[PDB]
Formats: C-alpha cells, structure tokens, sequence
C-alpha cells in the first residue's frame, strides 16, 4: 500500500502578528530555507508516495513558493497536490475536505506545514498497521511524541502537554495541556478501564506528525464541533461508551521533532538546526537544490556561504550562518545567530542570538540581541536593540533611539505596537 | 406472505393491502438504553435486520423498527414504526421541526423513582406535541409498586396539566399496551397525492466484497419518506446531489438523478413505496457516490423537489433560556443557553436533515448560520438550532428561515 | 542498635498456625535479638497471656488501651524507643526476604521505606523504588489531584492501582518526634504516608521509598483473606 | 556418477565453455570444464585480461563460474588451453543461457536415471546418447537442439516416442520433461479504478466491465472483481505473461474508452504485473 | 533518458539522507552499475565529452555527499579508464565502448575478490597467541580475523565507538568463531596500550599522503600504537584510496547530530552548551606502518605510486 499523507500549510492560529500579515508562516526561513522545504523534505525522508498541500490565507504567494521547489519536479519521487480553496478556516474542515474528496486510502499521515522534523517512523507505521489488523480497525490514530525535559528551551509553557498513557501497550487514556495550570486533575476511570499498567508523562514534546487511519475524517464529518486536534483527542477520549477508538502514542529518543508556534518556538528550532539537532536535515548538505543555499561548514558550527568578503577584526566564535553574497564589515561579535543572503553589516556590531534574513542592511556601531530582522530591513547607526525585538518588511530605526524589550514595530499601526520611519519618535 | 401488486391510484394510511408501514410511533422517555429491549420485546429481536455496517452517527441517528399489531390466525390491519433515537433531545428536535414526525409518542417511564430523567423525556413530549405512558419496571411487590404507581399518577396529573392522559403501568402487559397501542392511537393524515421526498438517514452498500462484474447492486440507500408514495422506476431526484469544490471557490452541487431499481425494506416489499417506515431504496447509482452514510443528508425527491441547495440560511434566532427538563440538584449554571456567539457550531436539524453550521453574523433576531454541507428542504420552514452542552448533541432553540444563499449546478 | 521491631495488634490467631508467628519467625531468622509486640485490647485483653506461651528468644510485650490506633501505639512507646522503628503486624505473611526494604532504607538514606505486593493508587517514579504519590479513593472528593512541582521533577511517574500494603515500614526518630508532636494522628498507616507525601514535595527534604514484590502477598482483617492464609502456609512455611 | 553434457568429450578451437577455477598456479589457472565431464583445463595468465595484471589472483576468483574461449587443445597431449581474454559480454551470454540449458537437460536425464536406477555409467552414457545426443547431431546444434526437442516433447509427446530406449524409459523422460520443463504457470494482476458520476452510473460500471470480459481472449479469461467501491481488480491466470500482460492492457484501455464513451472517469491504480 | 535520470537522483538522495547501502562495496558496485548504465545509454563524439558528462555528474556525486569519497575516487578511477583508453586508441565508436564495457566489468570482478584476496594474505600477519586491537566495525577486518583464527589462537581486544556502539555487533561476530573477545570502552586505549601485541584496524578515506580518516578514535589509537611502539595494520580495498588532500578542502569530517553524544533529556542546560559529534578522525601518515589491500602490503611511504597507477592529476579536482 502507499503512503500518503496531508498537509496543512496554514496555521489558523493568530500568532505570529503581524509577521504572517505579509508572508505566511510556513514561508518565513529558519537558515534561508522556508519551513515548508523543511517539511517536504522530512516528507521525503519518511517515505511518503504523495502529499496533499492545504492552504488557505496567501495561498498563492505559497503556490508560486513551492512550484519552483525541488519537490515539483517531475523528477521528484514525491509529487504534490496543491489544493487551493479560501473557504476552509480550521484543520477539521481540512479533515473534512479530504473526505469529502476522498483523497487518502489507508494509514495516512497528517502533518502541520511548519514542522521540522527528521523522524523515520517505518517502526511506528508497522506497529499501527499491526495494531489494526490484531484489533480489526480499533487503533484509529498513532500520535508521535519526543522525549525531552520540561526545563527544556524547547517547550514553553504555552505549549506544554501532559499525557497518561499505558504502559505495555501505550494507548493514550488522557491528554491535556498546562496552559495557566499549576495543579493538574486527571480522571478516574482510566484506572477502572485498564488495571493492568499506567503511567502519566510530562517528558514528551509534541510534533504534531501524528499518523492516523481515514476514520478521523469521517470522525470530523460526525462531529462539527472538532476544530483542531487537541479538542478532538479531548473529545475522542471522553466519549469512550459509544466510538471508542483508543488512540495509541509512539515515543522517539533518538530523532528529533517539533514545531513553531511563537517566536520561543522559533528561536529554539532555530538554534536546534544550526547546532546540528535534525540532521541529516542541514543548511550546508543542500538538501534542497538551489544555489544560493549552498554552504560551508568550519569549525564551531560556522556556516559560511558563497562570497562573503569577510574583514578584518570580525569575531564568529559559535553557531553563525553567513547567506550568500552578505557583506560584513570589520570588528564585528557575531554569535548564536543566522544571517540571511545579500546583507550589509556595518562596524563594531554584536550579535547576539538574533535571526536576520535577507536584504537587510546595519550600520555601525549597532548592537542587536535577541531579534528578529525580516526581509529588506535597514538599521542605521548608533542603535542599541533588547531581547525580544521584531521589526517587520523594512522597518527603518533611527539613530539614537534604543528600544525595550518588548517592542514589535511594522508598517501596520493596529497590529505592531509602533510604525517607524526615518526618525523613530512616530 | 403479502400479497400487495403495483396497481394502486389512492392508498390509504390504514390500507391492509400494503401492511409494510402504515404510522409511525415516536418513542421518548427514561430509558438509558432500555427503549430497544422494549422494541424487542414487541416487534422482535432480529426483526430488523435488511442491511449493517458500521455505525458512524449512533447519537444523530434514529432507528425505526415495524411493528406488525395483529388481532382475531391472526389477521393484520395497521402496523407501526417504533422510532428510537438515542438521546430525547434529537428525537425532540426532529419533532419540533415542521409536521408529520412522531404523531404517537411513548413515553417509557421507570416505576422505580422519580428522577430527572423522566421529567426531561416530560418537557420533550410536551415540545414536541397522544402521549402513551407505560412502565418498564417489571417484578416488583405489590405494594412497592402501588406507591410507584402513585407517584407516577402525580406526575400523570402534572402531565394532564399539560398534555398527560394514557393509562398504563412480561409478554402480557405489552401485548395489553400494544392493545391499547391499538384501539387509542388513530391513523394520523399524510398526504399520498404529493410528491416523494426520500430524507436519507442512513445509507448502505449492497455491494459484498470480491462480487461479479455483472451481479453488482449498487446506492441501496435508507431514509424516510415525508409525504407521496414512491413507486419502482420512478426517476429519484437526490437535491444535494455531489457537492464539489473543485472550481477553487464556492462548491457546486450537481443534482445526480438514478431510476429507483427497487424499493427494499426490512420485509419483502412491493413496488410502492408509503411513507412512516424506515424506506429502503436501491436505485441505479454507483457504490462510489454511495458508500456507507456518505449520501445522507440528501433530500431524494422524486418529481423536481422546489428545495434548492442552501450555503448559508438566515433564520430567526430564537434561544430557550434554561433546558427544557433538565435541572440536576447542583445546577451550577448548568441549564443556561448562551447567546449566539460568533464561529460557533450548531446542529441545525431542519426536519430529518440534520446539518452542522458556524454562526456567521447575528444580529439581535436573526441569525445567518453558514451551513458545512448544503441542506434544501424549504424557503421558511422551521429549522431548530442545538448546541452539545457535554458530549451530548442538545436543543437550544428554534426559528423560521427568512433568508438563504441557493445554489443549483448542473 | 539500628533498628527495634515493632508489631502492631489491632483488630488473632486463626489459622493453621498462631498467626503472631510468622511475624516473629521473621524477626528472629535474621537478626532482631530484641522484640517488642504490643496487644490488643480492642476485641479482647487477654492476648497477652496467649502471645507469652510462645518459645522465642526474646518477647516485650504491654498491655494496651482499648479505643486506639496506630499512632496512638507509636505515640505509646515513644519513651522506651531510642533508634529507628520498623513497623509489623499480625496480619503479615511475607515469604519474600525483608533484607532489600532496608537496603532501600539504607543506600538512599531515607527517612521511609515501604513494602507493597499485588482501591489505592500509587504514583512511583521510573525506577520503581521512590513513590512519589499515593491516595485511596474513599476520602477523596475529586478523582485526583497533581502539582507541578513533582512533574517537573520527575517527568514520568508510573501508576500502579492492584496494590496491597503489607504493613512493613521502617520510620526515623525525627518522624516518630513530629508524631509525638502532633497528637492529631490516630492512624499511622493514612497519616505517616499522606502527610510524608505531601511534606515531600517541597534540594534539602526527605526521600519515602517502596518496594513493589512478586512473589507472595499478605492478608487482611475479615475473613476475605482468611482463606489464602492456610494455602499459603501450608506450601511456605515449610523452608521456613 | 556424472557424464559429460554433450556427444564430444573435447571442445573445439575457438568454442566458449563454461568452467570453474579450481586451483591457480605460476603458469596459469587449473579450472574444470563443467559442460564437459569435469576435464582439467588451464586458463593462461596472458589471457586473463588486456591488461596489465599484477597477479593471478586479483580476478580469477577460484570458486567462480566463468566462460572461456579455447584456444589450442590437444587430445593426445591432454593439454586445454583457455583464455578469458577472447570471449565477449554477448559470447558471454549466450555461453550461459547454452550451459543452463544443458545443465537442465543433464539434471532431467539425471532424474530420469536415477528413476530407472541405472547405476552404471556407461548405461547412462548410452541413455545420454539415445535422448539428447542423437537431437543433437541430428538438429547440428549441441544444448540448444536437446534443449528444443525437449521443450517440444513437453508439448507434444510425439519427439519423445522416436526414441527406441525402452517402454519404461521414454515414459520415464516424458514425465520429467513434464515436470521440470512444462512450468507454464502464470497471473498478470491489475488494479483498475472505473466509476462514472452520471445519470446511469452502475448501468455504464457494468456496461464496461462486460466490454472488459468480452475483449478476454481464448485461454486467458479477464476475471473482473471488485476490490473496492471505487476500484476493481482484473485478474488474469494465464500462460506467456509477456502477452497477457499486453491482453491486460489492452483490455484496460477497451474498459477505459467504454468508460469515457459513457462520461466516466477510469484511472490505473496498478499496471499489468505477475502475481 | 528517465530511467537514468530518476536513478541518478535516487542515488544523489540516498547519499544525502543518510547510509545506503550499508556496505561500502555494494555501495561501490551500484556506483559501477549506475556508470554503466549511464555510459551504455548515452551518446558522444569524442572521449572529452564523455570526461566533462562524468565529471559533471562527479561534482553532484561528491557535493550528495562530501564524506562518502568512495564514488569520487571510483568515478576518478573510471575517468583515467577513459583516459587510458583513448590513449591506447589514439596512437573508435564501438570498439571503444567495448573496450570500456569489458575494462568495467573486470573491475567488477577485482573488485568482488578484495577481501577474499585480503583474508588469503591475512595468514602471514598473525601469529599464534597474539593480542589485537580493533577499533569500530568493518567486514574487511572481521574477515581478516575470522580467516586468521582458523589455524591460529589469538586474542582480539574489540574496542567500541562512544557515540554509537558499532563495535558489539563485531563482538559478538567474532565470538561466535571463538577468538576470545574482550570489549571495553574507548577511554582505556592507553591504559590497555603497555599490553597490545598489534593494532589492525579498517579506515574509510585512505587520503594521497598515506594519511587517513577513519571511525573516530583511531588518531588517539595510532598515537598510543606510536607511542608504545607497535605496528599498524590497514585492512583496506583499493576504491577507499582517494587523492583528495587532508589540509586542501574543507568539509572532512562528518558532523551528526549531538543526540548520540548528549541526549534531549538533559535538561536546561542544552541551550549554553556546544555539542559537536565528528564521526571521522584524521591519522597522518607517520603513524601508520603498514597498508594491507588485495594486491598485498605496501607502505605508506608508497600509495602516491597507487596514485600514479590507479589516477590522474588532471582529474584530482573533478
Ligand atoms: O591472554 C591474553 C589476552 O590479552 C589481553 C586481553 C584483554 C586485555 Cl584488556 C588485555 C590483554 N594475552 C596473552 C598472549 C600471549 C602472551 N605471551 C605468552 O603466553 C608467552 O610469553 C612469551 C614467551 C616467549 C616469547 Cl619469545 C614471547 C612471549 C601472554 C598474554
């Protein structure tokens, strides 16, 4: 049998305000590769025959992303099915279009298009389909899990999932998330239900690769009210009298997966990726084909691109990424950040942890920590940038104007906390 | 055997040519899954039994089981279609909807106590609407169930207050209730002269695995019928049809018309086709379009139905304030309808289609629901409006459509 | 002296055997010179004269009150115990060597150490030797509650509900102080557990283990055990 | 007990052998002529390649079967010289498929001795050369006309009652022959997904599955079944699966214009393949 | 057409995402499989053409996979086939082919008899009662041990990798023969080093100045076998060789991800950590005494004339 699987290239969640009111999330570069490459490419990686690309908001901006991909080709053993419709807003109305057209056949996979991941879950699709045939059809869905630490970067607290699973046959029994809960109250029933092993864990990261049978769509025809996933395995597992249909978990130890949903989530993946974490998935392997991608990688995790033209006195000490054709000026402090192709860095700066993707230009004796620079950016001189700083499509910030820590400025008033301009005071 | 033929101009609801479904019986009360042992004891157990697969709407559903009431070698005059929904508040909404649904009503009450349950099964036969009270609390002593007969005479008077008088309290006191089912009950009006409209509610395929090329049965749908008679050859006309997206945009709904090859109930039935059964149709369409339930929700008229496919109906929002009956002893803000917020789902159950919509816009009285899947059963009937409450589908309100957005392909 | 044993008497023998016995068999196979068994007054205060007709080494027994508890007969010897307590009771047929509950009690200096065997759900780490939750589901008004603190540092905590108490713990002088200091405690078995428990999850603190056994288990007050006591006497106790 | 494969016990010049390496020496390679009762034949360390070779055993791989061309053969001297270097891919090949074909040969004599226990050796050789050697100098072709006659008797007896051996020996070779050389036996599955979303759907479904058994050849029945409501399987049990692989698709294409005569979509889900 | 073209990128995807095949001599044989396919289904004039298509389809062999030099070398070794051919050519359509359809095929059949080659020659290395050391898992050194203890009785000290213990699965294959087994950790290297015999090892990359990477580790190994003094034996084939120079291009060890090394459960303290994993070690060539491969022993004072007999210096950067 053939393994498809679906994918939703938009998250209708309203996070990433206002970043994703100019290019969608899905289309913004972790190290100058979109997340959407990413995801195909641990598509690849898995197996998958073919691939059903959802996308709702900007979703020719997206189109006109991917055709010109790797994974368009003819030459591509994993073809594509773009399906382009603005009526859906949620991913049970995804669900319920895949039934309606009658898309997938059998075991199918289910996918956020902003997932980063490296996982071969052959053993976790073998175990599934074992699991369906003993059980006649019972098993209907394998959600995926990584073991990680709560203290982790990784996982925030905003999305921090506890779980209560079995033990030797670990069927999920409850599922729920810490979103403002200091004491936590599981059910009793899961103990009257099974009596022969439980066990409750907060040590799994969620990556939302949960594979599953066809039956979750016809479950989403059932029931409207499912929005998402989370409030459908809430649902899933309370209504246990009438449609049963024990959802089972896969742990991974050895692999890595996750995805964003925050600039925190943004900024661990990121660090994750250029520390090495979702190899074989890394920006100088090239995997997919492009020449303004290609890279180098030296010693201490430093990636440096094609025509560079470093100076004299610059200091890469730890997990730098250098795009193609980016000029760097001299007596520069570049660490833990990821700079995108065709940039201009100017003089005695530092950097910080800071992400900056294409087209932006610094200047001097600018200090930048903890930010996030979008395409086309201009920074002038004499500037000093907090933590958690986002400017937005070519915000200019003026000399002698510092910013706070929480501050997000961008072309649209409503939506940033400011708007600037060549003079930063309004 | 029967003995009906295709030679019929006027039939009758009371006809004992047809003797296949001649009324239908709603059933509601406290029985917590007790009600289908009850339609066992009456009509049979493996009565029923025509086409299975799996169950995929068991809450949303309801089921009708014939019920063949014979009397003095017997001799049979009218039989009945006891509906059974699981959950009174689907059967209530399906009531609550128009006309000709549950025109007898059975209220199945427990002669062990007096608990919510029966006095919610009370407030739902009193939205609804002859009521038909009987206890299933068998075995008891006698004067145990004297005081729960007392009981459930106050509880009676409370119900003639509002609408309350049968009187009735293992084989013997449900062939007494069947008798009195019988000599009580009267044959309620359907009109035969109109056309047919087939409402699916649950749809199989008769198609067995690794079958011949050549001995392939494929649409063999299963609804209610709403007023007409349907006959065998007759062109249905499905009016939701196959619902496309594939323009990129507003979906088409291509009305598929198949010729009814045969009318196939639970029994051996005839060419005609009346309406108060559980009515199985098979017709030529291909097993793809109907697989198991996926054309439910689609209105199979017959002569060119006037229901268009409606996107989204703007109806008048009319929301109860409490539940109707139901009130435990916290009740912590429990039975308390909210307002209609905005992007969320509600089942709206126009008749036997029951639909899903998000609240689009609401202004003050009206409400203009988008529905997921395109309903067409009228332009200003009356559509009710339900709400899960907790991991059951439960009626909020009701109102009358003022406005929709109709879309016919072809 | 490191430890002086401690068996409880509250409402005994009825079986094959003096079921007062195996407990003492137990104490005085391996080590345990000195014995201290309280009596029951409860049902009967004539036990005494019965458990001193016994051919041990060495046997204290007292005489006791009639309306009291476990803590109460903690709190009762508390001027005659001078080092750590390891509790008993009649109602105690262990086939499995008490030796690894005090290497548990010992390796990890911890201030509890307890026995269970296959009503009571018992959250233990990952390695099966610290529990880290326990509650009945009788004085319980929600289904159960958890804090963060004890997920976040301990990740993964195994639940186990076919367990039985086989009333074998080992307390510290500091507990049994706190007990004397705190009269509100009438039973030991729901007091020095829960409490512990919750005082546990505060770095400096104190550390409650338990072993999970497999190869017999215990028996209980009514008669619903009574009929597993000769059957598992009558194939045990003959290595014994 | 073993013979040799054909009516001479020495090849002739320029006649590609099959061998095996046995042992390798200073001068050559002592290998051993299969085809021809494990004679000893030596392959030269100048034949070896068109290179420049450093050592003998860098490619000769004792152990391995190998074809050689023969260069110089003496019957009186006893000496076989062969060389690895004259023989080409093609030459190659067809030394394999004609070594193959007569190992089958030999091995179906061999079963047909040992049925008739014919212990001896030179009453195998006389058997060897009443069936397969007498073909062979009559059809002037050693392997491919023993080969041919053979695959002849498993279809049709009459070649095989020529032979004047015994009344229980022909009867004997016929049935190996049938046993060992008549496995025609074949299954060209496919997957086929016809439907049509019309007026007369499952009226122009089975429209086309009956254009689509119709077009069923003689010995090679079509068998429609369905697999699916959207997808049906067309089996087909049948003998020379290159051609019933071309029947299945032919009958694909036949059941996929029906389809579309009748507006219907109809898609490969799987191409014509052996079960 | 696209058959080749759906091979080639197969290939280049396999070489990317990770190991495949296992083995570094299917490995070599599909990439002599997929040079023969290419050149059997193509058309040229002259031998350059067919020379800059190889090497235009090398740069993408090697830029699938930097660390994986065995296509290189073998699509260099190809090269000066051509090279040669046309040489002894020049001084040619068909015939050529031939000539190179034949050239590859007994290339073939040298390369399925190196380690048989390798375990004949593997009797006049060991000697009786004998410690030896290993380090990683390879199939040329197993065979090399496995035909040694058939008439001798010897000791072999197996020592494991620390990021992934490759090293028990080659102990438990060889104490399935019964040559007495010991497995320890790859800190005691030195502290076993006062009592081993001789070191035989594998490598992958044999690099122009006799230098070597190999499975990480084997520098401290060859550093400790200097030390103390013993000899060092490579049980390598002749496509590991490579003529790409150690300090010339960037790109020579294989970084992985840190999860073998550090797992993700260790806490809060992976964000200011730095956790590199270098799967490939460098060994120059003064520590090393001896290279064994199928056509026998040879220093490494000596491989530059493998060079000259197996490559071309004009072909060096590909
Ligand atoms: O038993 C072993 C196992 O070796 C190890 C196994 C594991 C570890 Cl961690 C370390 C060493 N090795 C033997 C090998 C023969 C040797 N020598 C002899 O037995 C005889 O000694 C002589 C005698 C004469 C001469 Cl010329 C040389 C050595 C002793 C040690």
């Amino acid at each position: 049998p053939p393994l498809q699987a679906v994918l939703v290239a938009d998250s209708f969640d309203r996070r990433f305000f206002p970043i994703s009111k100019d290019q969608p999330r899905v289309l913004l570069p972790l190290a100058n590769v979109a997340l959407i490459d990413y995801t195909l490419e641990f598509l690849t990686a898995t197996g998958v025959q073919e691939t059903f690309v959802f996308c709702c908001w900007k979703a020719a901006q997206i189109k006109e992303h991917l055709l010109k991909s790797k994974w368009c080709r003819p030459t591509s053993l994993n073809v594509v099915r773009i399906i382009t419709s603005e009526l859906y807003r949620s991913l049970g109305d995804v669900l319920r279009d895949v039934d309606a057209k009658a898309l997938v056949r059998s075991d199918f996979l289910l996918v956020y298009g902003d997932v980063i991941s490296n996982i071969n879950i052959t053993r976790a699709l073998e175990e599934h389909r074992l699991r369906r045939k003993l059980e006649k059809n019972v098993s209907v869905m394998t959600m995926i899990f990584k073991e990680s630490s709560p203290s982790h970067p990784t996982r925030c607290h905003e999305d921090n999932v506890v779980v209560a699973v079995d033990s030797t046959t670990n069927r999920v029994l409850h599922f729920q998330k810490t979103q403002g809960l200091r004491r936590f109250a599981f059910p009793l029933s899961l103990f009257q239900g099974s009596s022969d092993g439980v066990e409750v864990r907060y040590d799994l990261l969620d990556c939302h690769i949960s594979i599953c049978s066809p039956q979750v769509a016809q479950l989403f025809t059932d029931n409207f009210d499912y929005q998402t996933r989370d409030d459908f395995v809430r649902g899933l597992l309370v209504n246990e009298e009438i449609l049963g249909n024990q959802i089972h978990m896969h742990v991974t130890a050895k692999e890595y997966g996750a995805r964003v949903s925050n600039l925190h989530m943004y900024s661990a993946v990121c660090a994750d990726v250029i520390r090495r974490w979702v190899y074989p998935l890394t920006p100088e392997a090239n995997f997919t084909d492009s020449t303004t991608q290609s890279c180098t990688h030296s010693r201490h995790n430093i990636y440096r691109g094609p025509e560079v033209s470093l100076g004299h006195g610059s200091i890469l000490e730890e997990n730098v990424l250098l795009g193609s054709g980016t000029v760097i000026g001299s007596n520069c402090f570049i660490t833990n950040s990821v700079i995108g192709p065709g940039c201009h860095i100017g003089d005695n700066v530092v950097l910080d942890q800071t992400y900056l993707w294409q087209g932006v230009r610094v200047a001097a004796g600018a200090q930048i920590h903890q930010s996030l620079l979008c395409d086309n950016a201009e920074v002038k001189e004499r500037v000093t940038l907090k933590p958690r700083s986002v400017l937005t499509s070519q915000v200019v910030v003026g000399p002698n104007i510092t910013l706070p820590e929480g501050s997000v400025i961008s072309l649209h008033p409503p939506d940033a906390e400011e708007d600037e301009d060549d003079g930063e005071f309004s | 055997l029967t003995t009906l033929d295709v030679t019929k101009l006027t039939p009758l609801s009371h006809e004992v040519i047809s003797r296949q479904a001649t009324i239908n019986i709603g059933t509601i009360g406290h029985v917590a899954h007790g009600k289908s042992t009850v339609v066992k004891a009456i009509s049979g157990v493996h009565t029923v039994r025509f086409k299975n697969e799996l169950e995929r709407n068991i809450t949303i559903k309801l089921g009708y089981a014939n019920a063949k009431i014979y009397k003095l070698n017997f001799k049979l005059v009218r039989h009945v279609s006891f509906v059974d929904c699981p959950g009174h508040d689907i059967l209530m909404a399906t009531m609550l909807n128009g006309a000709a649904v549950m025109d007898a009503a059975l209220l199945l009450i427990a002669g062990n106590e007096s608990c919510p349950q029966p006095q919610t099964s009370e407030h739902l036969a009193a939205i609804e609407i002859h009521i038909l009270i009987l206890q299933n609390k068998i075995d008891l002593v006698k004067e145990s169930q004297a005081k729960e007969q007392y009981e459930q005479i106050l509880a009676f008077v409370q119900g003639t207050v509002a609408e309350g008088a049968p009187i009735i309290p293992l084989k013997y006191n449900i062939e007494v209730v069947c008798e009195y089912i019988v000599k009580k009950i009267p044959v309620p009006p359907r009109d035969f002269t109109s056309e047919p409209r087939l409402i699916v509610i649950r749809s199989f395929d008769v198609n067995k695995p690794g079958c011949e090329v050549d001995d392939l049965k494929g649409g063999v749908a299963g609804g209610s019928i709403l007023k007409g008679v349907l006959k065998v050859g007759q062109e249905i006309e499905v009016r939701p049809g196959i619902v496309s997206k594939a323009s990129e945009g507003k979906l088409m709904c291509k009305p598929k018309f198949s010729k009814i090859v045969s009318l196939f109930a639970e029994h051996n039935d005839l060419q005609y086709a009346a309406p108060g059964g559980l009515i199985g149709v098979g017709t030529k369409i291909d097993p793809t379009l109907c697989r198991a339930d996926r054309m439910v929700g689609q209105v199979l008229g017959a002569v060119g139905a006037l229901p268009e496919i409606f996107t989204e109906l703007e109806i008048s929002y009319f929301l109860l304030r409490r539940l109707l009956g139901v009130r435990t002893e916290g009740d912590k803000k429990a039975a308390k309808v909210q307002k209609l917020s905005k992007n969320e789902v509600l089942m709206v159950n126009i008749g036997s289609l029951s639909t899903g919509g998000r609240v689009s816009a609401v202004k003050a009285d009206l409400g203009k629901i988008v529905l997921t899947n395109p309903v067409c059963t009228e332009v200003g009937e009356k559509i009710a409006l339900s709400r899960r409450v907790e991991k059951h589908w439960r009626l909020i309100g009701w109102g009358q459509i003022r406005r929709g957005v109709t879309i016919k392909p072809t | 002296m490191e430890f002086q044993a401690v068996v409880m008497a509250v409402g005994l023998p009825v079986g094959n055997k003096p079921l007062i016995w195996y407990p003492l068999n137990l104490l005085e196979r391996v080590g345990f010179e000195e014995v201290i068994v309280v009596t029951t007054r409860d049902v009967q205060k004539a036990l005494c004269a019965e458990f001193k007709m016994k051919m041990k080494p060495d046997i204290v027994c007292i005489p006791d009150d009639a309306d009291m508890g476990t803590a109460d007969s903690l709190r009762y010897i508390y001027p005659k115990l001078k080092t750590d307590v390891l509790v008993l009771s009649c109602d105690l047929i262990t086939d499995v060597a008490l030796h690894e509950v005090v290497d548990l009690f010992r390796a990890y200096d911890a201030s509890l150490a307890m026995l269970m065997r296959k009503r009571d759900f018992i959250g233990v780490d990952s390695t099966g030797k610290r529990l880290l939750f326990m509650a009945n589901e009788a004085d319980l008004d929600e289904e159960l509650v958890i804090k963060g603190s004890i997920l976040q540092k301990h990740p993964r905590i195994r639940f186990h509900t076919g367990l039985v108490d086989a009333h074998l713990y080992c307390l510290k002088k500091y507990i049994v102080d706190f007990l004397m200091e705190n009269g509100s405690i009438t039973s030991i078995r729901s007091e020095l557990i829960p409490y512990l428990v919750r005082k546990q999850f505060s770095l400096k603190s104190l550390d409650i283990y338990s072993f999970i056994k497999e190869a017999n288990t215990l028996n209980l007050a009514p008669y619903d055990a009574c009929w597993n006591a000769c059957r598992g006497d009558r194939w045990e106790d003959l290595s014994r | 007990l073993s013979c040799r494969f054909y009516q001479h016990k020495f090849p002739e010049v320029e006649d590609v052998v099959m061998v095996n390496v046995r042992s390798i020496a200073e001068m050559g390679a002592y290998v051993s002529l299969l085809e021809y009762n494990n004679i000893e034949g030596m392959i030269l360390l100048s034949e070896l390649s068109r290179r420049r070779i450093r050592s003998i055993n860098k490619l000769i791989r004792i152990g391995r079967n190998e074809c050689v061309v023969v260069i110089r053969v003496d019957k009186e001297k006893g000496y076989i010289d062969l060389s690895k270097r004259r023989v080409s891919p093609e030459e190659a090949i067809k030394c394999e498929d004609k070594f193959t074909k007569s190992k089958t040969v030999y091995s179906i004599l061999r079963h047909v001795a040992e049925v008739l226990e014919y212990t001896k050796d030179e009453q195998l050789e006389s058997l060897f050369q009443r069936t397969a050697w007498v073909f062979d100098d009559k059809y002037k072709r050693p392997g491919y006309g023993a080969y041919d006659a053979f695959k002849h008797a498993v279809s049709d007896p009459s070649i095989l009652d020529s032979l004047d051996l015994n009344e229980d020996e022909r009867e004997v070779l016929i049935n190996n022959i049938n046993r060992r050389l008549t496995p025609q036996a074949v299954k060209i599955r496919a997957d086929i997904e016809v439907a049509c979303y019309g007026y007369e759907g499952i009226d122009a479904v089975k429209e086309a599955l009956r254009a689509g058994l119709n077009c069923s050849t003689e010995n090679m029945p079509i068998k429609i079944n369905l697999i699916a409501p959207p997808r049906y399987v067309m089996t087909t049990t049948t003998l020379e699966r290159t051609e019933g692989l071309s029947v299945l698709s032919q009958a694909m294409a036949v059941i996929k214009e029906k389809i579309e005569e009748k507006r219907g979509v109809f898609n490969v889900q799987m191409e014509p393949k052996v079960v | 057409g696209s058959e080749l073209s759906e091979r080639i990128e197969s290939f280049v995807e396999t070489l990317k995402r990770g190991g495949g095949p296992r083995s570094s001599e299917e490995m070599a044989r599909e990439t002599l499989g997929l040079l023969r396919q290419i050149i059997t289904d193509h058309r040229w004039s002259n031998a350059g053409e067919l020379m800059e298509l190889i090497r235009r389809e090398g740069r993408r062999m090697t830029a699938a996979q930097p660390s994986e030099t065995t296509v290189g070398n073998m699509v260099r070794r190809v090269l000066k086939i051509i090279r040669e051919e046309y040489g002894r050519l020049h001084g040619h359509y068909a015939q050529l082919q031939s000539n190179i359809i034949e050239a590859i095929n007994e290339l073939l059949v040298e390369l399925e008899g190196t380690m048989e080659n390798i375990a004949a020659q593997a009797l006049e290395h060991i000697h009786s009662n004998e410690v030896i050391m290993t380090i990683g898992f390879s199939r040329t050194v197993e065979a090399f041990l496995k035909e040694a203890a058939r008439k001798r009785k010897f000791h072999v000290i197996v020592a494991e990798c620390a990021p992934f213990c490759q090293g028990h699965e080659m102990a438990v294959n060889l104490s399935k023969a019964g040559i007495e087994t010991t497995v320890m950790t790859d800190a005691a290297i030195f502290a076993v080093m006062s009592r081993v015999n001789k070191v035989i090892i594998g490598t992958k990359t044999i690099l122009a100045n006799g230098a070597l990477r190999a499975v990480t580790g084997t520098h401290t190994l060859a550093l400790a076998a200097k030390h103390h003094s013993t000899p060092l034996i490579v049980c390598a084939p002749m496509f590991k060789l490579s003529p790409q120079f150690p300090n010339e291009e960037d790109s020579f060890h294989k970084f992985v991800a840190p999860e073998e090394v550090l797992p993700f459960t260790e806490g809060d303290i992976l964000e200011k950590v730095s956790v590199h994993c270098p799967v490939f070690d460098y060994v120059p060539p003064e520590l090393i005494t001896l290279f064994i491969s199928n056509i026998g022993g040879n220093a490494p004072s000596y491989i530059y004339r493998l060079m000259s007999e197996l490559y071309h210096p004009d072909d060096h950067v590909l």
